[PDB]
């Protein structure tokens, strides 16, 4: 009895901890997508370049043709926010996979440097998504967008239903393609190919690092064993869908606010240009890392990405 | 070409 009493409060104890940790990863995970966003955020910015579209427009009122110029912004607008979009929730999810499982990884060691080295070099492999990967994604929205708004005039007036409808078809192509085995492009898009991933920690780490972890092969063995399993996730057709919910909810949010500033403002429909660049001061929300964007928050604390990253944390046997 | 000329007026939304 005594003895069985001291072993539940072991066993509370762990508990306890297994607990704490978990909720202190997924803090973590959110603290750390804040922390990168920028560096995702700015290539993406560089390459779509909707203000510099909307200056060559005006400069004409008062050299592609007028009619090139606007065909070109609703593209590109469009492009840009639903790019921002797919690539913080890849690296949402992406986050979520790596953090849990390195912190499952380390609770059983507890429980129980060069395992510090696979990790550090795990943890290295959110590069290639911030200087390759988006371009990708970028690629298959820019052309699913084509498929969609392509014959769309820019005056043609739209309840905030039908423009939500015609970006929810856009969604459902894209879709469509990045998860599509041809490796899907979102594993592409996250992980580098297999010839490359020496070259990743070359690019992210200093030579002390690589040549500690040169020195034992066995690091580069347990790096492609986390990797892995993380690409096991991610042909995962229930993470699939995650990521899908979280591009969602972001322009859910997004659209709510749009509705708002109308009703404000004064739903009756409105051109497709304006809701070009209500889009472009909304995406420039979804950019912003700071503690008080609602929005980053919500994605980073959906309940089914809590119940993947529970699973993931959980999952002993992989 | 009037309907690009109405267009004009939403330049000026983007800011």
């Amino acid at each position: 009895l005594a003895e069985l009493n001291e072993r539940l409060k072991e066993e509370n104890f762990a508990k306890e901890q297994i607990k704490r940790r978990f909720k202190q990863t997924q803090n973590d995970c959110y603290m750390t997508f804040l922390s990168l966003l920028p560096v995702l955020t700015e290539p993406i910015y560089e390459a779509l370049k909707v203000e510099e579209i909307t200056r060559e427009l005006q400069n004409k009122r008062f050299t592609k043709s007028k009619t090139q110029l606007w065909n070109e912004l609703r593209n590109q607008s469009i492009t840009r926010f639903l790019t921002l979009l797919y690539c913080e929730s890849l690296l949402i999810v992406f986050l979520h996979l790596q953090l849990n499982i390195l912190s499952r990884r380390s609770y059983l060691e507890t429980a129980i440097q060069d395992e510090n080295l696979a990790e550090q070099a795990f943890l290295s492999y959110s590069w290639w998504l911030l200087n390759k990967g988006w371009i990708d994604i970028k690629n298959q929205v820019e052309s699913s967008v084509e498929d969609i708004f392509g014959d769309i005039n820019p005056r043609q007036e739209l309840s905030i239903e039908e423009f939500a409808t015609l970006i929810n078809k856009t969604q459902q192509i894209i879709d469509k393609q990045i998860y599509a085995e041809k490796s899907s492009t979102v594993i592409t898009s996250l992980l580098p190919p297999a010839n490359m991933e020496l070259f990743l920690l070359q690019q992210t780490n200093d030579m002390e690092f690589l040549t500690n972890f040169n020195n034992n092969i066995q690091n580069s063995e347990n790096v492609s064993k986390l990797l892995n399993e993380l690409k096991g996730y991610l042909m995962n057709d229930q993470v699939s869908a995650i990521i899908s919910l979280l591009v969602t909810v972001g322009i859910s949010k997004v659209l709510d606010n749009i509705v708002v500033n109308l009703m404000n403002k004064q739903i009756p429909k409105v051109k497709l240009a304006s809701l070009l660049a209500s889009i472009t001061k909304q995406s420039n929300q979804l950019t912003n890392n700071s503690l008080d964007n609602e929005v980053l928050y919500t994605l980073n604390n959906l309940q089914e990405l809590d119940d993947l990253s529970a699973s993931v944390y959980s999952n002993f046997d992989a | 070409d009037d309907d690009l000329d109405d267009l004009d007026d939403l330049l000026d939304d983007f800011d």
